[PDB]
RNA sequence: AAAUUAUAUUAUAUUAUA
RNA sequence: AAUCAAAAUUUAUUAUUUAUAUUAAAUAUGUAUGUGUAGAUAAAAUA
């Protein structure tokens, strides 16, 4: 029997490292907002 | 997922914006 | 020459190209 | 005609299944968001 | 604007051109990646 | 929901408080 | 393109640190979880 769901996603939060979620949410901003002015021009 | 979570967030003026 | 016409194939997801269709 | 039609289609698909992140990006773009 | 390119028989190059530019925009559009992987 | 990219090993840390 | 002694650079004093080892009481009740710093590198499937 596998984990409940909500226990899955705060141990996640609890044990996964920062430094690289906090790169990879960053730089997925700056894509999106490269994306967002590709767009508006 | 986590970009989702601030939809609920964003004002009713750009929430339609493309 | 019958007709000229601009046709956008679809190699991929990623990729578009143009081709030029005639009859 | 409509080979062009199928591809402003696919990109109108591709604007709406992400129109969440687009919409948050552009709401912190414009500095829009309720804390 | 000239009525021979009002025939369906003959074709203007540049405006190939033109829109064969208008769909490399759309490539460009369609090379970015927008999964969350959150 | 598969293939495994995954290094992995063990130990330590603070004005106890001077 | 118009200069000159920071730690070019050496030495010392109540005093500023981080480390160096010193360094202890305490069961009346309730109790205390980090990032890193390190050495050579010879296990692996909740997405």
């Amino acid at each position: 029997r596998e984990l409940p769901r909500d226990v899955k996603q705060e141990l996640q939060s609890f044990v996964a490292d920062a430094a690289t979620t906090l790169e990879s949410r960053v730089k997925y901003l700056k894509e999106l907002d490269t994306m967002n002015q590709r767009m508006k021009d | 997922r986590w970009a989702a979570k601030f939809y609920g967030q964003v004002t009713f003026g750009p929430r339609n914006y493309p | 020459i019958v007709a000229y016409d601009m046709r956008v194939v679809k190699f991929s997801p990623k990729d578009h190209r143009q081709w030029i269709y005639c009859v | 005609k409509r080979s062009q039609a199928k591809l402003r289609f696919r990109i109108r698909q591709r604007l709406l299944k992400f129109q969440r992140q687009l919409a948050v990006a552009n709401a912190i773009a414009s500095r829009s968001v309720l804390y | 604007l000239t009525p021979l390119e009002k025939q369906e028989w003959y074709i203007d190059e540049k405006l190939v051109k033109s829109e064969a530019a208008k769909v490399d925009l759309m490539n460009e559009l369609s090379r970015f990646e927008l999964k969350d992987f959150d």
